DNA sequence: TCAGGATGTATATATCTGACACGTGCCTGGAGACTAGGGAGTAATCCCCTTGGCGGTTAAAACGCGGGGGACAGCGCGTACGTGCGTTTAAGCGGTGCTAGAGCTGTCTACGACCAATTGAGCGGCCTCGGCACCGGGATTCTCGA
DNA sequence: TCGAGAATCCCGGTGCCGAGGCCGCTCAATTGGTCGTAGACAGCTCTAGCACCGCTTAAACGCACGTACGCGCTGTCCCCCGCGTTTTAACCGCCAAGGGGATTACTCCCTAGTCTCCAGGCACGTGTCAGATATATACATCCTGA
């Protein structure tokens, strides 16, 4: 009867049990499923590694080992669909990337 | 014996029409019989069947009740209709009011016959723009009218007039367009208020599903309204094989013909005018082709075996191989007409033999289409063979319909195959020239016999009528044939009905009625590719046509004609439908 | 005193994606509330999504249509590939 | 010297390039405390909440000058007036 | 512990500061009447966010306003702030 | 077959406000879904509003702050007057 | 033990029991209150009679006994705060009230 | 000399006649085959009630009316009455769509 | 030949010049340029494409092939477009 | 086009400051074990929803031509914030207390679940009839020119 | 400066189809008597906000000053408004199958419920290193003048 976390059975990081019990007590539904928190863990893996990966590419572009919320905003708004989902929501300390209008600059 | 109790049930409800303004004796209790036509009748004479039909409507006039004229098109229904209008205008001196309802396509005939037969009757016609309709709309409200023309589509728009006014005798036409129960035109008649008397008039008997329960078997007659609404389930199961449909149900159906004696009148032209010597009804059986081989049945495997399987994956692609044209770029990516694109269909292959021979033998062919996408593709490849022809459709807008016929009826005209649909023309097209008819697919309702054949059998064609009905081996349109043709031939008792629903010589409803009851044994016999040379013999009318076809044979039989067909080119099988689904 | 956060989870994600890349506390917090809010949209919309059909229990299909309907674009296809891949990997054992 | 407007370009590049905070903390501090004194007495404010609202209204207000800038360049006149900004808060659905 | 009353409780935002704040927005030309209206719309939005915040803190039966109430006020306000919790 | 709506409720409201005024079916439906949606906002926001403090049960104060925080303006004062008036009238018996 | 609906104790129209059980089964909270559905009934009374009253005033202005969704849109958008709450949400068959821009009309 | 009107007055009478009436404006069946055609791209054989066609048709109808109204305010603010692609793309730009 | 269904007036132009004309007359705008037609039909096709995408998502989730009115009510309600009178 | 100045930059460095990791207590998530109720795959079942078409009727939809007037550059000029230059000066800043209440835990209940029993309240089918839509036709009201 | 044509509401009646009732049914609202339990006060920490408070300094403000720029005016044409005319496909109605949404009903079944038992993440000290300010320098880029 060895205890083995079911989150490691799928080879993931975010735990299935914490999101499972949190979804239970979160009064979202009167019951819960089995593979639903596993699928949640999966999409959290791919999204977290997605935006974290673009953040790593931005920090590598700026020659910085660590990451900055500036690089987070640049990574978000650079991507098309990622900024399409986050276009309505704002950010904290991220800012606005440099942009110059067409006729605003002189000849 | 449920119809025997209906003899006593009529006496209570029979006086609704008379007082409030044995089924023989109750109908025969009053004596008025006049055989002679009215003296004011001008413009022709009445045939023996028109004289009796007049007095037969006078036999209806005995107790004044409603009646039905079910007879065949081409017998001059307009003559018999205008006869009663001028007859009652004289004898009984009631002089009106009178109301007639005719379709707009045939209204030109009804409006033109008001000159010859009845000049003295002032009429009214509503057609064209509402302003021209308003001209006679205000004139009739002052009380000026005798017989008023109108069509079906304006009945809902004539609600103004008909609601406030009141009529006596109304007459209609095209009684088998009334066949829709819940139809507004059926509901407007109850909203129409009422009148004294009426004559329901149809050109063809009951069609499609179980015999007509809504109007002739309920709405028309005083006892018949609510009576059979309870009996509707009992007589519907009549229509366990020999015991039901033959042994006992015989007299059960005879009691259905027993109650309809005074009501319906139907007489064929062959029993009165008999100008047509006879018809010829053959068939043909083809087989599949490249796209129509098991790939066809395989196309049923992709979708089910969009939606509407009968329409989409069956009726469409059984005639012409590729439909909706998305798969056209697969077999033929150039979408350009070239040699033998139209011969890859099984149903279409047979016509490659007949079209060359009908030109040398000088025969003119009538064609009726379904699935109007086939109409253009047919004509398109018809440019490749390079033979003359003429088109038509429901989009003609009624203008060229009358004009194109004078170009078709020309004797020097080499136009042969004549394009038509089944529902187009309203049977008023008046074509006596073409002696040959071919039909690609079966029509569900008997109108195929009651429309297409009325184009041939009508007066003016003295030659033999030929019909070619296409079918393929191991296909879906097979079972429709038995369903359309065979299973709906219960109306064969109805086309037999009018024979003994007429003057009805005694031997007709027993001795010669059994002849029709001997036709069901061949249904099991038919229930149990052919050859191009086999059809070659049955398409020739006489001996000198047999001699010229052998000369045409030796010409095309020396040279090969590729092959007669084309087979599935093995790559299009799995490549076609896997990218669509 | 008692607080909960993903933390070392996201940190190990960083270790398995970009080992030489670091993360600050503000970044761990903004991504913490980021994934918590994205989960709030997924489960929050999945609640009424399962309520439309009057289905009491929530299943993997409810979350499937939930997040698939949440974010538009081609990203949903990768969500289906990775997500259903982890579902089949979990149910396979 | 410099041609008029070029210094503005160099500025805009320097600011839009940097993510650092712009408006000053303490004036916003006594601003929120002063306007908050009208509603309820003795409110306690953490610096994290001051950064919260300050960065929120800061970046959103930047978006207001950006939207107003697009309305101005569409107006064919580069100068922003009360009209295009009141049209910005009017199309935003505030008043 | 003590009380300090000093003037300029409304327009205290300085034109160089807010001017640079507009420079972050990418605006080219800034008129003289933009500042007053900008503090007007910022004042109304301020009324909204602080009305919400004091609704939260007043509901919690506490005398201290917390950043969580601001994250929720902005939350139902349509913008979700991240990194400070919630 | 089985459906539920306020209907005669709102109709009696019309009878006690404007007796001579009528209402159509489309109006009863748009006001039906109107009050159902307003209730969806009140209870929907009151859910997480009670979830902030980790309070399991919802009370009249949760709905109070809920609808008071929902619609801005002076209308909330009338909501407090009529609402708390009905609360005191109900608890008084 | 006479049965008396508790909705009539407060002298209201919308029932307390239906909204109470509906809020229970509506999985909004793990428990429910006592006076909460009564307060809900109250705000439904004042809002329903509010917008229904403005609709009655609009129908009386147009000299129509019954009410029309047109008059509903006019009543909504006429009021300040009522249109402020409903400004984001659209309507069905209501339409747009007549409005003319300043310089759009000629002299 | 025939009868005419000054340019723009007929437009006033129209705008009053439409804004005065609540009747449906755009035509049903073109919207029907529009939704069916664009819906055929996603999934096969969708069944549509007429109530849903009135739903989406009136929704996008009235919202699009609001789009021409917002675009009209941007146009009158632009000092040019004529609407161009620029003010309407600025309308959908400020609305937060693209 | 002319049998090909490719040649026809495209379905995106089903909305016509006097149609959208009257529509903008209800909108309140007077003078309209040429590209407002094509561009407005573009936004129409894009937005209605998103809405029918949501609708086929909800209805596809129910395993039913019938997109109902309550569906559109749920999509518009989630987007903020909520349409009363039906749901 | 290049002399003479305002803004960036990478090569030592050294120097405060936060991130990382290396071990400890401690709430806790899972893994067997056993009841209970939500749901699914069956199957009738009746009313709408789809395919192929016809027959018509209009009030819109499209095209052609006149022509009225505003988009649309081009020009002149009166300001007015943009750009320095001093001159205050209040924002920070670290360095002192102070404390009102956030938070955490302990304890005794008033209070909502919860089941069994009881019915009026509200929801499906009739019914009937007064307010609303519609067609005239005429009294203006509105718009545009002599 | 006003007097000439169309456009539109006001009555003046008429069909007409849902709105309000009205009645039968039936089932969720209501009541009574358990029963387990968050939650409502009560007490105790202790802590980070709340003021001075002296010191420092980039930032804000008043002032000069000065070219861009927007506001106003002005001519040109070309595009859409508005007339007329064709023309024309949605809107009804009507054919004739075939098939897809909802109600009982039932009986297997999969994840709450709970109970026992164990190992994993998280608050907490920790000491070591990635990064930000301070500084000098050939090189990068806009201005004014020829």
């Amino acid at each position: 009867a060895k205890a083995k976390t079911r989150s490691s059975r799928a080879g993931l990081q975010f735990p299935v049990g914490r999101v499972h019990r949190l979804l239970r007590k979160g009064n979202y539904a009167e019951r819960v499923g089995a593979g639903a928190p596993v699928y949640l863990a999966a999409v959290l893996e791919y999204l977290t590694a997605e935006i974290l990966e673009l953040a790593g590419n931005a920090a590598r572009d700026n020659k910085k080992t660590r990451i900055i919320p500036r690089h987070l905003q640049l990574a978000v708004r650079n991507d098309e669909e990622l900024n399409k989902l986050l276009g309505r929501v704002t950010i904290a300390q991220g800012g606005v990337l440099p942009n110059i209008q067409s006729v605003l600059l002189p000849k | 014996l449920l119809d025997q109790t209906k003899d006593t049930r009529i006496t209570h409800l029979l006086r609704q029409t008379n007082a409030f303004l044995d089924y023989y004796n109750v109908a025969h209790r009053i004596k008025e019989d006049i055989k002679k036509q009215p003296s004011i009748l001008v413009g022709g004479t009445l045939k023996d069947y028109q004289i009796k039909g007049l007095q037969w409507m006078v036999s209806l006039f005995n107790n004044h009740l409603n009646g039905i004229l079910a007879d065949e098109m081409g017998l001059g229904k307009t003559i018999q209709t205008i006869s009663l209008l001028t007859y009652l205008y004289e004898m009984k001196n009631i002089r009106g009011p009178y109301l007639v309802i005719v379709p707009l396509s045939t209204l030109s005939n009804w409006s033109s016959e008001f000159a010859k037969w009845a000049p003295t009757l002032r009429t009214i016609s509503f057609k064209g723009s509402p302003n021209e309709r308003k001209a006679k709309q205000a004139k009739i409200r002052a009380g000026e009218f005798d017989v008023v023309l109108t069509t079906f589509e304006y009945i809902i728009k004539e609600r103004a007039l008909l609601s406030k006014v009141k009529w006596v005798h109304m007459i209609i036409d095209e009684g088998h367009r009334m066949k829709n129960a819940q139809s507004k035109l059926s509901l407007t008649l109850n909203t129409h208020y009422h009148a004294d008397y009426r004559l329901i008039l149809t050109g063809t008997p009951l069609q499609n599903n179980l015999p007509e329960l809504w109007a002739l078997l309920n709405f028309v007659l005083p006892k018949i309204f609510n009576s059979v609404k309870s009996f509707d389930e009992w007589f519907n199961t009549p229509f366990d094989k020999i015991e039901l449909s033959e042994e006992e149900t015989l007299l059960v159906i005879r009691r259905l013909h027993k109650v309809l004696r005074p009501f319906l009148l139907r007489r064929l032209k062959k029993d009165v005018e008999k100008e047509l010597p006879d018809k010829v009804e053959k068939v043909v059986k083809c087989k599949m082709s490249a796209l129509q081989q098991i790939m066809y049945q395989q196309m049923l495997k992709y979708r089910r075996l969009g939606f509407n399987n009968q329409i989409m994956q069956l009726k469409k692609i059984c005639n012409h191989p590729f439909v909706f044209e998305e798969v056209e770029d697969q077999i033929n990516p150039t979408r350009e007409t070239n040699d033998d694109i139209w011969r890859v269909a099984g149903k279409f292959e047979l016509l490659d033999r007949i079209l060359p021979k009908l030109k040398a033998t000088g025969h003119r062919v009538l064609i009726f289409f379904q699935m109007t996408q086939i109409m253009d593709i047919m004509e398109d490849f018809l440019r490749y063979i390079n033979i003359k022809y003429l088109r038509l459709d429901g989009h003609t807008k009624s203008d060229e319909r009358s004009e194109l016929l004078r170009l078709f009826n020309a004797p020097d005209s080499e136009y042969l195959c004549f394009i038509l649909s089944t529902r187009a023309g309203g049977l008023g097209l008046n074509l006596q020239t073409a002696d040959t008819v071919i039909i690609f697919d079966t029509d569900w309702n008997p109108h195929q016999d009651l429309q297409a054949q009325d184009r041939a059998h009508r007066i003016g064609q003295k030659n033999e009528v030929r019909i070619l009905r296409l079918i393929t081996t191991n296909s879906v349109e097979e079972v429709i044939l038995e369903r359309a043709y065979k299973k709906l031939d219960i109306d064969g008792k109805v086309i037999q009905a009018g024979k003994f629903d007429n003057k009805s010589t005694s031997e007709e409803q027993e001795a010669l009625l059994r002849s029709l009851l001997d036709a069901e044994e061949e249904r099991r016999k038919k229930r149990e590719e052919l050859k191009d040379s086999e059809i070659n013999e049955i398409l020739a009318r006489n001996d000198e046509e047999m001699a010229v076809l052998t000369r045409m044979d030796e010409d095309r039989s020396k040279k090969e004609e590729k092959s007669r067909l084309l087979e599935k080119k093995r790559e299009e099988s799995e490549s076609a439908a896997v990218y669509n689904g | 005193t008692r607080k909960e956060s993903y933390a070392i989870y996201v940190y190990k994600v960083l270790k398995q994606v970009h080992p030489d890349t670091g993360i600050s506390s503000k970044a761990m917090s903004i991504m913490n509330s980021f994934v918590n809010d994205v989960f709030e949209r997924i489960a929050g919309e999945a609640s009424r999504l399962a309520h439309y059909n009057k289905r009491s229990t929530i299943t993997s299909r409810e979350i499937q249509t939930a997040v698939r309907l949440l974010l538009p674009g081609e990203l949903a296809k990768h969500a289906v590939s990775e997500g259903t891949k982890a579902v089949t990997k979990y149910t396979s054992a | 010297r410099y041609r008029p407007g070029t210094v503005a370009l160099r500025e805009i590049r320097r600011y839009q390039k940097s993510t650092e905070l712009l408006i000053r903390k303490l004036p916003f501090q006594r601003l929120v405390r002063e306007i908050a004194q009208d509603f309820k007495t003795d409110l306690r404010f953490q610096s994290s909440a001051v950064m919260a609202l300050q960065e929120a209204s800061e970046a959103y207000l930047v978006a207001l000058f950006e939207d107003t800038n697009l309305c101005a360049i569409h107006a064919k006149r580069v100068t922003i007036m009360p009209k295009d900004i009141q049209l910005a808060r009017r199309i935003r659905g505030e008043r | 512990r003590h009380r300090k009353v000093l003037r300029d409780n409304i327009q205290g935002i300085t034109k160089p500061a807010i001017r640079r704040l507009a420079r972050r927005g990418g605006v080219k030309r800034i008129s003289g009447l933009i500042y007053e209206e900008t503090r007007g719309v910022l004042k109304v939005f301020l009324e909204n966010v602080i009305r919400d915040a004091v609704t939260y803190t007043e509901h919690a039966k506490r005398k201290t306003v917390t950043a969580m109430d601001v994250v929720y006020a902005l939350k139902r306000q349509g913008r979700t702030l991240y990194g400070f919790g919630g």
